[PDB]
């Protein structure tokens, strides 16, 4: 994670912004309603 | 069926100066 | 400070943020 | 400071993870598949134990972690006073964190515990029905007065001093000049920034007070009976210590069902308390 | 923008309060199960709302649903095209608002439209409906007509409850006639913000005292009150009592024992005669449903204040303790905001 | 000086108190004391009806007999209570008029008295609720134990709403503050380059450093008025909570909870939330001496 | 755990017996806890010297009222205790829409319900009440 540090500029960055609340959801939601 | 009415008479105080207001800051 | 890292990594234990977030709508629905 | 990172973290996946994923079956019942009023995670089973993930993790070894790695973990002001006071200065934050943080946990994890088995809790309600119980079988001490003084003294000093330094550019600005407006009405501030140095030996004595309060109480202490009035007691009496001792003494004594060996036959209507029920 | 702040705050107000009481009306309306549920549906039978029990669903839903939709229709309709002061336009006009203390005066006529909108709408029923009290059905009628104490008496409701509807035509009229009348100079410091906390303050002890008014004295026939959850239940108690034994006269504590302690300055008796003999059947097992169910906080042990099970909802409970509370802190902070309008000309922060 | 009450009020609230706790050296120890209330009730007298007495009580007119009035119920804690209304209101009257005329000082004063008046307006409000009587503060005033036992059972009930933020800010803010009020006073704006001779060396007339280097792991006060938003919001956001919730706790109070009980055929599994909370309050304080016996449903 | 076992309430004083669904239960939990739970909290009494409904209450009445077609009509024909007095203007009931408007559109379909809802209510527990 180099480049400059950040403040109030990076929101979502784009990719991985919406696939992160997508795997997230794939492990939890998964592994209680049927593990 | 419009079995929708009370769905629109809360949110009608709940929604506005709380999401519509706090975070555009416009006033 | 690092240049390898640094900032992430509170990340990886606010991960756990999300997982009690799916848990607790998982048996609140069902 | 790699170990205040790793205290953090194992008390933060621990109290997050027990209440969302665990449950008890030794003590009552609680964080029923991530749905509890309260979300209490301790337990404590009445007692190397075993050598698992859930077997072990299910009798006890919840609070068993977070007093472990949560309280020997500590720092804050240990780790503070070792980098602040080398490159900045002024290590008087690290006395208020050594007390007011430090004997409030050390006490309920040193003092009630092996003193048997169940501390205490460590949720919303669970803190709230320990703090409620325990100090019905006690309560009325000369320590806890303090404790309780100290919660009263510091944040009325904090806000006696926000509300007269705010409404003390423009004329106001921030110089004082304030100690003739607030003397001719209560005392006076002799200044010397002492304003600083005052609530911090108000909320850290007070806290090292009532912790050495409770930590005598389990150790065995006398708290409960003011015993020249329990002794003055022939006929008619009553008081504010007759109507204290009949409302916890009664109400501790039914509803049991802390103890899931001590406890038996308390029901069978013969039991304490009638008024009108 | 100081009018259009006002307007599009009524018809945000009015909307949301209709609009809740129009989806409640018909999410409720069991068949005879009522106090279930319905602050604003019980303000509406103490002017036009049929009598004591629920009147049918064709006819009956008239002057319910019909009147509520049409209150907000016609106040989001007003609001949503008053509320272009707000967007667009002259920034502040005057006409014939510069916080001048001669033209405050005459400005601010919201008297003659409060007290021709108060008594207007209190007088009503005296040529449509009458209210629903004192007798077990409805209609208005006569003028029981300052009449009462001069001190604070929020309940005036008493015996006569058609002293409350002349109280309004008489205080209203005097009220309208002489504050379009009144439009040394040294009376506090006149400002915009001078008379908005006055004007919240006032408002503010007026919330706090109805928050009890309305849960004491008459008000509302439907819901309980804690002279409701302790008289009727000392009359559930005794009755069930006398039924088996009777003759209330002994000592099981400190006197009183089944009923009638006679303390103060009364007998508390409420008539011996009525007690032996008696004269309710029907009205003394409909009273018995009420103390029941408790009004402070309805919801292994039992079921009350202390661990429950199944249960409803508490009647006037919900209204003194979300508008009474808010009715206090606003109060707090507009005696609060009164202190910066008194020291920001001779001060300044 | 400004307003003529607050003289009236704080010598005749403290006159009177100094000699009702002197009635009663028969048994207090300094501790519990107000040993007359055992007669009959606590203190049943139906004080006014409706938001009090105002069409025109037991205060300033005895009445009755003389020395046998004073001693029955509330007696002399009807008028002390009328001083406390009168005491704080020209506690903060006074207050915001010693400070705006003195010289310039806004605010502070009705902000500082919510806190004040968070307890004293809450001693008075519940009466006009519940029961107008003067049951709730014990006569006299010693210790209060009765307000931390019953305020618990009913009347408020289980804290567990709103009275669980408030007494989370006061507790917690007196941990905050005492940390806050130690850094600077270590070294900043009021010493860090005075004495220090390793005893007390001559002084002579860091803030700004020590404001988020201290403070940091995460970020600053960000502010020269941070600090003081901060000691504002543990006498506003604590005090606007606790009156809120006694406010609310006449009749209908809250507590929620009820109980889980959710088993697989159901049954009642129990746990720590509202079925082991109740079971040593509902039991224990429902143990009121001895005054109920016809009613069953509220004490 | 609801098994087959448990909701098999009897229909009768003779030996017979009904067998109730999951969706029956259902219904009448939520008619007997919103409409008479007003005072009877619990399955307990608010104004009656301890008249619990319990499976050792109701078979000691006149007749056995612990049975499915015992219980269902006393609910509309209320009774006193011994059953001599007749307690239908005193007591709620279906038979007496005049006072009871909350079972006014109820049938005789919801009258077996919120009996079987009792019974059943007994058989949770090992004898705690
Ligand atoms: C009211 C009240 C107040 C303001 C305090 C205040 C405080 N408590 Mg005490 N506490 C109370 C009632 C109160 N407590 C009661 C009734 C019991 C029983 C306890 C039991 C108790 C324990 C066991 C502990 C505290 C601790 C603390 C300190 C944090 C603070 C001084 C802390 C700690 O460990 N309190
Ligand atoms: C807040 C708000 C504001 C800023 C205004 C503003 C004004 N009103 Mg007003 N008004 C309001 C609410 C408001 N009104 C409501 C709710 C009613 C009912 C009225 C009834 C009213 C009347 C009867 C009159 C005004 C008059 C006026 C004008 C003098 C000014 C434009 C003027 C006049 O005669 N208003
Ligand atoms: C925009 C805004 C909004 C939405 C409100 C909203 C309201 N005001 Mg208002 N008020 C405002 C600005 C605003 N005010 C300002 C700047 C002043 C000065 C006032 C002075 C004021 C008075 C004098 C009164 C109200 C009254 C009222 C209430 C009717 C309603 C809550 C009412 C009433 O009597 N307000
Ligand atoms: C945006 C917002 C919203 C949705 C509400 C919503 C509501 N307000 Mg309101 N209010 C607001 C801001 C807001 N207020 C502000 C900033 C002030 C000052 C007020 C002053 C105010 C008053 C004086 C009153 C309300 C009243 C009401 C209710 C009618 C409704 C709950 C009502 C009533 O009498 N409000
Ligand atoms: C209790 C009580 C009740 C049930 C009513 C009932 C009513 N009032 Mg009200 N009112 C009361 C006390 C009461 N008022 C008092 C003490 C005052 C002073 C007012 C001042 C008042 C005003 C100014 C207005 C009403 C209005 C109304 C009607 C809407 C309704 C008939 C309406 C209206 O505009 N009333
Ligand atoms: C802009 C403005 C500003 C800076 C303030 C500033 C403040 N208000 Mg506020 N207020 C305003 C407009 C404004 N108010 C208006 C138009 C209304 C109506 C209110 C109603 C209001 C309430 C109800 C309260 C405050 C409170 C407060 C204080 C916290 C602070 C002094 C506080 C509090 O409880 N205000
Ligand atoms: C209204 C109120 C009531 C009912 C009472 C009631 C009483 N006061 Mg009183 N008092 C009040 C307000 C009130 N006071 C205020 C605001 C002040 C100032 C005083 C100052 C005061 C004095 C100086 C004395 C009393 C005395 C008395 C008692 C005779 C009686 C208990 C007595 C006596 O000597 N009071
Ligand atoms: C009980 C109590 C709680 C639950 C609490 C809670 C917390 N304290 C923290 C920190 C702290 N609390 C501090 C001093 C204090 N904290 C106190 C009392 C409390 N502090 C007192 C009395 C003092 C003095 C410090 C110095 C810190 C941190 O650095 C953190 C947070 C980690 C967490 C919000
Ligand atoms: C409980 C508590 C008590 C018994 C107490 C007691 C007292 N406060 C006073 C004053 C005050 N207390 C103040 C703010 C606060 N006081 C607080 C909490 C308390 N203050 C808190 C949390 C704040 C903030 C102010 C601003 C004053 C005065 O002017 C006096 C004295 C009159 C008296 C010693
Ligand atoms: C309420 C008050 C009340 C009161 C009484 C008093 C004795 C009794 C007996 C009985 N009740 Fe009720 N009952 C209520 C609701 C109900 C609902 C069913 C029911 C069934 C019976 C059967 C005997 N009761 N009831
Ligand atoms: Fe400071
Ligand atoms: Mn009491
Ligand atoms: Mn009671
Ligand atoms: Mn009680
Ligand atoms: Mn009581």
């Amino acid at each position: 994670r180099p480049f400059s540090d950040i403040i109030t500029s990076v929101r979502y960055w784009v990719i991985h912004s919406i696939t992160i609340p997508a795997l997230f959801i794939a492990g939890w939601l998964f592994v209680s309603t049927g593990l | 069926a419009y079995a929708i009415f009370d769905p629109l008479v809360d949110v009608l105080p709940v929604i506005p100066v709380l999401f519509l207001a706090l975070a555009f800051v416009w006033q | 400070p690092i240049f390898t890292v640094r900032w992430v990594a509170v990340h990886t234990l606010a991960v756990p943020t999300i997982f009690f977030l799916g848990a607790i709508a998982a048996m609140q629905f069902i | 400071g790699i170990l205040l990172f790793p205290c953090a973290y194992l008390a933060l996946g621990g109290w997050l993870t027990g209440t969302t994923f665990v449950t008890s079956w030794y003590t009552h019942g609680l964080a029923s598949s991530y749905l509890e009023g309260c979300n209490f995670l301790t337990v404590a089973v009445s007692t190397e134990a075993q050598g698992d993930f859930t077997r072990w993790c299910q009798l006890g070894g919840l609070w068993t972690f977070i007093a472990l790695h949560g309280a020997f973990g500590l720092i804050g002001f240990m780790l503070r006073q070792f980098e602040i006071a080398r490159l900045v200065g002024v290590r008087p934050y690290n006395a208020i964190a050594f007390s007011a943080p430090i004997a409030v946990f050390v006490s309920v994890f040193l003092i009630y515990p092996l003193g048997f088995a169940p501390s205490f809790g460590v949720a919303a309600i669970f803190r709230f029905l320990l703090f409620f119980q325990g100090f019905h079988n006690w309560t009325l001490n000369p320590f806890h007065m303090m404790g309780v003084a100290g919660v009263l003294g510091g944040a009325l000093l904090c806000a006696i001093h926000g509300a007269t330094v705010e409404n003390t550019y423009s004329m106001v600005t921030a110089n004082r000049f304030w100690s003739q407006i607030f003397g001719i009405a209560f005392s006076n501030k002799r200044w010397l920034h002492f304003f600083m140095l005052f609530v911090p030996v108000t909320g850290l004595w007070m806290s090292a007070i009532g912790v050495v309060g409770l930590a005598l109480n389990l150790r065995s202490y006398d708290f409960i009976s003011q015993e020249i009035r329990a002794a003055e007691d022939p006929e008619f009496e009553t008081f504010y210590t007759k109507n204290l001792l009949l409302n916890e003494g009664i109400r501790a004594w039914m509803a049991p069902q802390d103890q899931p060996h001590e406890n038996f036959v308390f029901p069978e209507e013969v039991l304490p308390r009638g008024n009108a029920l | 923008k100081l009018l259009g702040a006002h307007v599009a705050h009524a018809g945000l107000i009015v909307f949301w309060a209709g609009a809740m009481t129009l989806f409640e009306l018909a999410h409720f309306i069991p068949e005879k199960p009522m106090y279930e549920q319905g602050l604003i549906l019980i303000p509406h039978i103490a002017t036009l709302g049929w009598g004591v029990g629920p009147g049918g669903e064709v006819v009956d839903t008239f002057p319910f649903f019909v009147v509520g939709v049409v209150h907000l229709i016609s106040s989001a309709v007003l609001g949503f095209g008053g509320v272009y002061h707000a967007i667009r336009g002259p920034e502040t006009l005057e006409e014939y608002w510069k916080d001048k203390n001669k033209m405050t005066t005459i400005l601010g006529f919201h008297l003659i439209v409060l007290g021709i909108g108060a008594l207007l709408l209190v007088a009503k029923a005296m040529f449509f409906g009458g209210l629903y009290d004192t007798w077990a059905p409805g209609g208005g009628d006569v003028r029981v007509i300052k009449s009462p104490f001069g001190g604070e008496g929020w309940i005036v409701s008493v015996n006569n409850l058609e002293d409350v509807v002349g109280g309004h035509i008489w205080i209203g009229l005097i009220c309208i006639a002489g504050g379009i009348w009144h439009i040394a100079r040294r009376a506090f410091i006149w400002s915009g913000e001078a008379y908005l906390s006055y004007s919240l303050g006032a408002l503010s002890m007026m919330g706090f005292i109805a928050t009890c008014f309305v849960w004491f004295n008459n008000t509302v026939y439907p819901x309980x009150x804690x002279x409701x959850x302790x008289x009727x239940x000392x009359x559930x108690x005794x009755x069930x009592x006398x039924x088996x034994x009777x003759x209330x006269x002994x000592x099981x504590x400190x006197x009183x024992x089944x009923x009638x302690x006679x303390x103060x300055x009364x007998x508390x008796x409420x008539x011996x005669x009525x007690x032996x003999x008696x004269x309710x059947x029907x009205x003394x097992x409909x009273x018995x449903x009420x103390x029941x169910x408790x009004x402070x906080x309805x919801x292994v042990g039992g079921v009350a204040t202390e661990i429950n099970s199944v249960n409803f909802v508490s009647p006037r409970s919900w209204l003194a303790t979300s508008h009474f509370v808010l009715a206090f802190f606003f109060l707090v902070g507009h005696l609060w905001h009164a202190g910066r309008a008194r020291a920001a000309a001779a001060g300044f922060e | 000086w400004f307003g003529v009450i607050m003289i009236p009020t704080l010598l005749a609230a403290t006159i009177c108190f100094v000699i009702a706790f002197i009635a009663a050296p028969p048994v207090d120890i300094d501790g519990i004391r107000e040993p007359v209330s055992g007669s009959l009730l606590y203190g049943n007298n139906i004080i006014t009806g409706a938001v009090v007495p105002s069409s025109n009580h037991f205060y300033p007119i005895w009445e009755a007999a003389s020395l046998d009035e004073w001693l029955y119920n509330g007696g002399p804690y009807q008028l002390i209570i009328f001083h406390f209304l009168l005491g704080a209101s020209c506690y903060m009257g006074r207050q915001w008029e010693l400070s705006y005329r003195l010289g310039m000082r806004p605010w502070i004063c009705v902000a500082y008295s919510a806190p004040l008046a968070s307890a004293f307006a809450v001693f008075l409000i519940y009466p006009i609720g519940q029961g107008s009587f003067s049951d709730g503060m014990p006569l006299g005033i010693s210790g209060t134990f009765n307000f931390m036992i019953v305020f618990q059972a009913e009347h408020n009930i289980l804290m567990h709403p709103f009275h669980q933020l408030g007494v989370a800010g006061v507790f917690g803010g007196a941990l905050f503050c005492a940390m806050h009020g130690s850094l600077v006073t270590s070294s900043l704006i009021r010493e860090t380059t005075e004495t220090e001779s390793a005893n007390y060396g001559y002084k002579f007339g860091a803030h700004g450093y020590f404001g988020r280097l201290i403070f940091q792991y995460a970020s600053f006060n960000n502010s020269r008025s941070l600090h003081f938003f901060l000691a504002a919001w543990r006498v506003v956001g604590v005090w606007f909570a606790a009156l809120g919730i006694s406010t609310m706790a006449f009749n209908l109070n809250g507590f929620n909870f009820n109980h889980s009980v959710i088993d697989a055929k159901g049954n009642v599994i129990n746990t720590w939330a509202d079925i082991i909370n109740r079971a040593n309050l509902g039991m224990e304080v429902m143990h009121e001496r001895n005054a109920h016996n016809f009613p069953l449903d509220l004490a | 755990e609801l098994t087959p076992e448990v909701l098999t309430v009897p229909l009768n004083s003779e030996g017979k017996t009904i067998t109730l669904t999951e969706k029956q239960y259902l219904e009448g939990k939520r008619l007997f806890q919103y409409a008479c739970a007003s005072c009877h909290v619990g399955g307990i009494t608010k104004t009656n010297p301890s008249l619990d409904l319990r499976t050792e209450t109701l078979a000691l009445a006149t007749p056995p009222r612990d049975n499915i077609e015992g219980l269902v009509d006393y609910m509309k024909n209320p009774t006193t205790y011994d059953g001599e007095q007749e307690i239908a203007e005193v007591h709620p009931s279906l038979r007496s829409a005049d006072i009871f408007p909350k079972m006014r559109n109820l049938t005789e379909k919801d009258l077996v319900a919120i009996a079987g809802h009792i019974l059943v209510e007994p058989k949770i527990l090992g004898d705690k009440w």
